[PDB]
């Protein structure tokens, strides 16, 4: 390895200081601040030193060379080199540029600071307030052919984010995270908790921070087509996932909602009597007496330790319960949370942050360590010590109560009135300065509780998991899985979810899932969500089949129906018609049959950051020349097909009344063979072509490389 | 034989924000929106009232024919452009704007609407940074991946298709950002605002911002596809 | 220049916290009558409504208010005064209309609530909005003025928060003492910092316009009725 010859370079460019340090394998870390030095208490999401790299100890603020940027310099770490240059025809050293040293000795410009002759400063600072905190706009050059992968999750039906602006404001189903890979062979992390903006323009890439005291980013290079290393470098920077507990790899039953204890006990009785396996039963929201009590209402859950033991005795399944971050005045904890300053608040007025359940509420302060410990004391007393040891941390996007509009729970007309989203006060800053940390610290609250009860260190094997709807940089370090949020139960939605999960994979998130069948009813589609109509029954069976080949197989949703015999319409594997019950149960059994394959690919994600569900460019860009363009155009062959592990190729059926589905089989690198075996016919096909395979209602188009008996064994690495 | 409008304008009371949509020139609509405080009347405008050339006899001003709170959908037609107020999500209401063109073959084509999918920020976003009543504005409109944007002023980018670009509205040597553009879908758009800001021509969303203002004001004009000479005829009749 | 007050207002004004139902008010007038003690005006305090923003007496405790005011005038000849607060809650029958027509002030980010009272977080109506002043008089004239209660007690209308120098009114004194910043709310005439001193002045103006409209009289002339306010500003004596 080409170890570096310098611990860092510190440039004094007028009143701004730029500190560039080698960071991990083939990476540089850049920090810049005007006038006032960093306090040292800034929020950071990267490891120092990286989990894996050339270093023996942390870098800190250490550097080897100090300059005023009068003359150009060069610094190399691994295969990435930094070259300080001037602006215009000048010869100086206050502008940054990053190159990669290719295998053939030549170099390729990854990116430099966007500073043509006539342009704004690539490190722009602006002071909006009377204090010293500033807004920052950093610009980097880009080429028209470039492709951007990652940037978090979003329902955009694209895996190439080029030409898009991504606002860094969290709401339901939208987790913007400034970690992206470029097809030029480099990754980039905007290590900032401030709200802002991602501009992936044709010729300029721009990141902004609404309010901050320090700019911080990391750039890492890899040889082109080699995305597995980029993810290896990103995970070493932001977190290596733990190994999931084996039970979480099964079938997860959920819906909106199981309302009382006896309803849950009859559900376990149904799974047991029908001999249908289930690994986890989930209890949804509104199961409490007041917002902030963080305990099941005893009037409907009188003995929850008896409930969890009975469920475990009939099915062996674990249990999961829901909690919201909102607290109302009617809570038994409202006075205590208010007195100890464990609640966030809008910066003027009464302090309420949103509304729900007919009451205006305040979100607890997940950035406050005392508030995180207060909340675990409730969950461990009322859930963990009573048999419910997995937690559903829902509606914790931050700021408002989970949505992009204020006054949640009220009429849609009032929700549509453009009340400004709240810039609340946290213990770690304001919503504009640190807001992106809120869901990340909410996951951390449950991770700290899990690791404390089991006396295990973070990163080791998990005994329990949490289900979160949001996160940020390095969220993969937690025993926590993210799901795509509230979706409509229509055909177009099922096609859009695939690209969201593939973008999450490029962001570093492997533990990803969806709601099998969608969540919300589309009011413009009459059959949407109706479990008694053949139209939605077809959609659900297609959707449930797809979740079999996802990191976590889970069903959930708010269904409608023509016949109801409970608090809500049903969502059980036997609730979609007598003819469809054996189809759903077959995929449930297939899920457990893939247990060895699942635990094997989840373990490689834990060791290398090896992506679980894989966009096609990660495995066949070096091979198939046609894939580079199919990703650039966001073709359905790349936004709706993927590698589930190293051997399986999945492509869900996203249209109704279909018996044949066109799947593009990528080239694998051996042109004289036929490596693709269709799962349902065992017929082999050659790579590099689109094939129309039989896709009846019970069959989801799935191919596999190698023998089926080997992938079922787990021995694939 | 011009399809003259049957209404001088529609004024929507959507909570604290007021939206005034008026027919403006041939095949054009003018939209103005403000939260809480009414327009001073001394705002700076770059469009002619009435347009240099159009169906009108006198200036529109603040005149309107219909007032509503946007509870129900409505429709207004001027020339070959049609406005349809709708709800957000599966709701049936009339506080969201959408613009269509009536083609020669009788069919209609969606030019653009306010970017409001189920999960998204408000397409008319207001933010108060100072102690006074002046606000920053972020208005979002839908876009398709295949769309093409022409105009937006001058810049040394070696491109005539500005799609996928962000154009900051701050002037310097050789860079004159001007929010007047034509789309190949058959419509032109004028962000009639003197404030500095931002032009986002994203894959799925077109967004204009204003750093500080007391009133948002834009004009949209439709033309049959491929007929760019008419678009420039309408733009010049609006701005000079 | 102040107007001339109505002659009845110069007498004895009986009030307390609080006369709770209609029969208690009728027995009060019976007591003054039987004891031959003169009284010129009887005042009904707050919390006499069903919801914050209804701006009408709760019928469950004031079933026939036109009969109550007539009985009070028959026994004592006294006029009547009723209380109203500027706060509006979501349970109010007027909440949807006030929200849709932009007749409520709001904090400039978040849900928009300006304070709390009666266990609910509320929003103050916008006295600087002329349409909101008309909306509120349409309620007062329907439920009070046209029913014998023609004098109004406009309490707790200081502006910004709900009448106090602390936020979260109605809650514990510990919570009230937590230094939550007073709200710089949005009005139709500006913000609290730019035009806030106008709020109680415009609240007095709302009833002054209603009084002068019902009696077909110009402002500054002799008053037929009065209002009881706890705040005001420059030139408030004109009402
Ligand atoms: C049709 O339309 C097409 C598009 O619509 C259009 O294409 C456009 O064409 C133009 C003209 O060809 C293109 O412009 C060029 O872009 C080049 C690439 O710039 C990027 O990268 C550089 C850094 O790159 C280095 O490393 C790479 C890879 O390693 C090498 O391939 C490069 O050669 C270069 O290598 C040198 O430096 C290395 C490290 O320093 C050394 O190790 C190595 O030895 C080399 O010396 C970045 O600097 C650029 O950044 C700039 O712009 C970005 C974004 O705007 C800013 O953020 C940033 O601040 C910078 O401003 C960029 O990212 C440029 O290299 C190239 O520049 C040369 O010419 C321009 C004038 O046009 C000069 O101003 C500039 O100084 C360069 O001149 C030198 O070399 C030229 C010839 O190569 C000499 O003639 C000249 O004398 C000068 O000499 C210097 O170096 C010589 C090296 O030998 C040395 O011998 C000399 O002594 C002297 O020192 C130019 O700008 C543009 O990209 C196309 N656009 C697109 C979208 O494709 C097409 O033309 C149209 N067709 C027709 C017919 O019209
Ligand atoms: C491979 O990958 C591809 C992506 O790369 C992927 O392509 C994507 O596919 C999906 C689905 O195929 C596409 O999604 C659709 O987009 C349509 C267009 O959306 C825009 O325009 C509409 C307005 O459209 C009107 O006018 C035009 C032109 O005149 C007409 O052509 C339209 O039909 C429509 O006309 C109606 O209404 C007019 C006005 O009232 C009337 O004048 C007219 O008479 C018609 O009645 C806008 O509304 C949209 O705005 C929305 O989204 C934007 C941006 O997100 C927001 O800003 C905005 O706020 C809105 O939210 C948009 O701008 C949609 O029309 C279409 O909608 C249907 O299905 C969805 C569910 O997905 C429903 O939620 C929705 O209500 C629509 O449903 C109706 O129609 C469907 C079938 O047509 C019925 O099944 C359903 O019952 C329902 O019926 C309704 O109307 C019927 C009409 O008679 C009526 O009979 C019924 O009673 C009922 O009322 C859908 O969203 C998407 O665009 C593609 N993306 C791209 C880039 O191409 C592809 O699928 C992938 N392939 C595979 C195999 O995976
Ligand atoms: C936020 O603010 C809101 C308001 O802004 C607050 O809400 C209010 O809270 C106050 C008090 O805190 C309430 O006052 C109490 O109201 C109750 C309810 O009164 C109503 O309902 C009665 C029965 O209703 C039921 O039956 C009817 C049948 O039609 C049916 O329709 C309905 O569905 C239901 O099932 C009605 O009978 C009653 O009407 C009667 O009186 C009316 C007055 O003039 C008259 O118009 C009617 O014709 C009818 O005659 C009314 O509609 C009251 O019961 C209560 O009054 C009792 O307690 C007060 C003290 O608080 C006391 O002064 C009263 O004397 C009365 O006490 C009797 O029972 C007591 C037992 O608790 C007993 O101890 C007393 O001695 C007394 O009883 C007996 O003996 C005495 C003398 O010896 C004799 O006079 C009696 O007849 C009896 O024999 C209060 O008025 C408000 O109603 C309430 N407002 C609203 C909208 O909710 C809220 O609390 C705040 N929230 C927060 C968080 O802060
Ligand atoms: C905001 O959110 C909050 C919560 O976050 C919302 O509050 C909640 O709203 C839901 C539904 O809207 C409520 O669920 C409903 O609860 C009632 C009440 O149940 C309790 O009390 C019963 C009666 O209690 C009396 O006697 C006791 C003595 O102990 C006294 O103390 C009481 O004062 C009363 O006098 C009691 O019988 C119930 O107990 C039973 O069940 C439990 C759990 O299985 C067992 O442990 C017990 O042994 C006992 O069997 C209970 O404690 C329920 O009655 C509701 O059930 C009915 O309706 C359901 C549909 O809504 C339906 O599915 C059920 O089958 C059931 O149906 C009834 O009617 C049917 C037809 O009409 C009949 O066929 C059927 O036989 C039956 O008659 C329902 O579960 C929450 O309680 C409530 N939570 C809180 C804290 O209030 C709030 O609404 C939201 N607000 C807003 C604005 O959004
Ligand atoms: O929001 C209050 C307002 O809702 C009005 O509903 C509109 C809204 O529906 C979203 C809502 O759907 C539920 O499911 C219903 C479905 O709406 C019906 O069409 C169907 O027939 O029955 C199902 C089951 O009852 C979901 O259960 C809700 O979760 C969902 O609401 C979202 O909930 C999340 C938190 O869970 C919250 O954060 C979101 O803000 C909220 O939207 O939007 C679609 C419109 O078509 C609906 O009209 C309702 O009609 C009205 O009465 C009022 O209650
Ligand atoms: O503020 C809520 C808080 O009050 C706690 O009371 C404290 C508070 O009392 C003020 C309150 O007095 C009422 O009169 C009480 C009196 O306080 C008691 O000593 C006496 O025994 O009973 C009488 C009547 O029952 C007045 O009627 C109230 O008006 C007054 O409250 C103020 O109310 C106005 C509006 O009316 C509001 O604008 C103010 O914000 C509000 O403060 O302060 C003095 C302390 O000594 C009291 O302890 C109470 O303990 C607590 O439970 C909670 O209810
Ligand atoms: C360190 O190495 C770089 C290139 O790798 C070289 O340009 C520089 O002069 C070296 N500096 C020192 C102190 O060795
Ligand atoms: C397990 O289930 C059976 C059902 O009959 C029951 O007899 C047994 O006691 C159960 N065990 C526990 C711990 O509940
Ligand atoms: C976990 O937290 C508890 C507090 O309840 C503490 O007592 C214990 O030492 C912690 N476990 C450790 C440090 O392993
Ligand atoms: C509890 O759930 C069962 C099964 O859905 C239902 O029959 C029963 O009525 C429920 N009881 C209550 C109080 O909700
Ligand atoms: C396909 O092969 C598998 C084993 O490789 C076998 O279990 C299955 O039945 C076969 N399906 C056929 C022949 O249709
Ligand atoms: C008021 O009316 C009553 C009858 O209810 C009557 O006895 C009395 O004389 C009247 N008094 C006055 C002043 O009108
Ligand atoms: C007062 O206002 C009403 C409408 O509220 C109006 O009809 C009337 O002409 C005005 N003047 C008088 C004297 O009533």
């Amino acid at each position: 390895y080409f170890a570096p010859n310098s611990t860092g370079l510190r440039i004094q460019h007028g009143f701004e200081t730029i500190l560039i340090q080698p960071f991990g394998y083939d990476g540089f870390r850049v920090r810049a601040w005007p006038f006032r030095p960093p306090s040292g208490n800034e929020i950071s999401f990267i490891y120092d030193p990286p989990i894996e790299g050339y270093e023996d100890t942390a870098h800190g603020m250490s550097y080897d060379t100090a300059t005023t940027g009068t003359e150009p310099r060069t610094l190399r770490n691994g295969n990435i080199i930094l070259r300080t240059t001037g602006w215009g025809g000048t010869t100086a050293g206050y502008r940054l540029s990053f190159y990669r040293v290719n295998d053939d000795g030549s170099e390729t410009l990854l990116t430099n600071e966007y500073a043509p002759l006539k342009s704004l400063n690539p490190r722009y600072y602006y002071w909006p307030g009377p204090g010293a905190e500033f807004s920052a706009e950093f610009s980097f050059s880009a080429t028209p052919d470039e492709q951007i992968y990652g940037t978090g999750t979003q329902q955009d039906h694209m895996i190439n984010k080029k030409g898009s602006v991504i606002d860094m404001v969290n709401f339901n189903s939208y987790i913007p995270t400034p970690v992206f890979m470029s097809n030029k062979g480099y990754a980039f992390i905007w290590n900032m908790p401030a709200e802002g903006r991602m501009e992936f323009g044709t010729l300029r890439t721009r990141f902004t921070a609404a309010s901050t005291t320090l700019v911080d980013y990391v750039i890492v290079a890899a040889q082109p087509g080699d995305y597995d290393t980029l993810q290896q470098r990103i995970s070493a920077l932001t977190g290596r996932a733990p190994a999931p507990p084996d039970f979480s790899l099964g079938y997860i039953q959920s819906k909106l909602r199981y309302e009382n204890q006896t309803e849950v006990e009859l559900l376990a009785q149904n799974f047991h009597d029908r001999n249908i396996p289930v690994s986890m039963i989930v209890i949804d929201y509104q199961s409490w007496a007041h917002q902030g009590d963080w305990a099941l209402d005893p009037r409907l859950w009188p003995n929850v330790a008896q409930m969890s033991a009975r469920v475990k005795n009939l099915t062996g399944a674990e249990m999961m319960a829901s909690l919201w971050p909102s607290v109302a005045d009617d809570s038994v904890n409202y006075a205590a949370l208010q007195a100890n300053g464990l609640l966030s608040a809008t910066r003027d007025g009464p302090g309420t942050t949103d509304s729900w359940n007919g009451s205006y509420i305040r979100n607890y302060d997940s950035t406050n360590p005392s508030a995180r410990k207060f909340l675990w004391s409730m969950l461990k007393k009322n859930y963990y010590d009573k048999g419910i040891k997995n937690f559903w941390i829902d509606q914790a996007d931050g700021g408002a109560l989970g949505e992009a509009y204020e006054n949640n729970g009220q009429s849609t007309y009032i929700e549509s009135i453009p009340f400004t989203l709240p810039n609340v006060n946290y213990a770690a800053g304001t919503q504009l300065s640190v807001g992106k940390l809120y869901p990340w610290a909410h996951q951390q609250a449950i991770e700290e509780g899990f690791r404390n009860a089991t006396d295990t260190k973070e990163g080791s094997a998990c005994d329990h998991v949490s289900l979160s709807r949001s996160g940020y940089i390095g969220s993969q370090r937690f025993c926590s899985m993210i799901w795509s949020g509230d979706t409509t139960s229509v055909w177009d939605t099922l096609a859009v979810q695939v690209a969201s999960g593939l973008s999450a994979a490029a962001t570093g998130w492997g533990w990803w899932t969806v709601d099998a069948g969608g969540f919300e009813v589309d009011s413009t589609v009459w059959w949407s969500g109706n479990i008694d109509t053949p139209e939605y029954r077809e959609l659900y069976v297609r959707w449930l089949a797809w979740t079999t080949f996802l990191p976590f197989m889970r069903t959930h949703g708010s269904r409608t129906c023509y016949f109801q015999d409970a608090y809500t319409c049903a969502n059980e594997p036997w609730s979609y018609g007598a003819s469809n019950t054996p189809i759903i149960v077959s995929y449930i059994h297939l899920r457990y049959q893939l247990g060895a394959y699942l635990k094997s690919i989840f373990n490689q994600f834990h060791l290398t950051g090896r992506s679980i569900m894989r966009p096609l460019y990660m495995d066949f860009e070096k091979t198939d020349p046609k894939i580079s363009q199919l990703v650039s155009s966001n073709s359905n062959y790349t936004t709706q097909q993927y590698m589930f592990g190293p051997r399986l190729l999945v492509s869900p059926v996203t249209l109704p009344n279909v018996t044949e589905w066109p799947v593009y089989l990528p080239q694998t690198g051996q042109n004289n063979t036929k490596p693709w075996t269709y799962w349902w016919t065992n017929e082999t096909y050659a790579g590099g072509q689109v094939v129309k395979v039989p896709a009846p209602l019970q069959h989801i188009p799935v191919f596999h490389l190698g023998s089926r008996e080997e992938l079922l064994s787990g021995n694939v690495f | 034989t011009y399809f003259a409008p049957n209404s001088t304008g529609l004024r929507i009371q959507h909570g604290f924000e007021t939206i005034l949509i008026q027919p403006f020139g041939y095949d054009g609509f003018r939209v103005r929106a403000w939260p809480f405080r009414p327009p001073s009347g001394n705002e700076i405008s770059f469009i002619y009232d009435p347009p240099i050339e159009g169906y009108e006899d006198t200036a529109h001003g603040m005149s309107y024919d219909t007032a509503t709170t946007g509870t129900e959908p409505r429709t207004l037609r001027n020339g070959n452009i049609i406005l349809r107020t709708t709800g957000w999500g599966g709701t049936t209401a009339g506080y969201r704007l959408s613009f269509y063109r009536v083609n020669d073959d009788g069919s209609e084509t969606l030019l653009t609407n306010e970017y409001a999918p189920l999960k998204s920020l408000n397409p008319r976003y207001y933010y108060w940074p100072g102690p006074g009543a002046e606000f920053s504005a972020e208005f979002s409109f839908s876009a398709t991946p295949d769309e093409q944007i022409y105009g937006t002023g001058t810049q040394q980018d070696h491109m005539i298709n500005k799609k996928g670009s962000v154009i900051d509205m701050v002037n310097f040597n050789s860079y004159i950002p001007t929010p007047v553009f034509m789309s190949n879908k058959g419509y032109a758009f004028i962000w009639n605002m003197p404030a500095e800001g931002r032009m986002e021509f994203g894959t799925l969303r077109t967004r204009f911002t204003a750093a500080s203002t007391t009133l948002v004001d834009y004009v949209i004009v439709a033309a049959q596809p491929g007929d760019y000479d008419t678009l420039q005829q309408r733009i010049s009749a609006l701005t000079g």
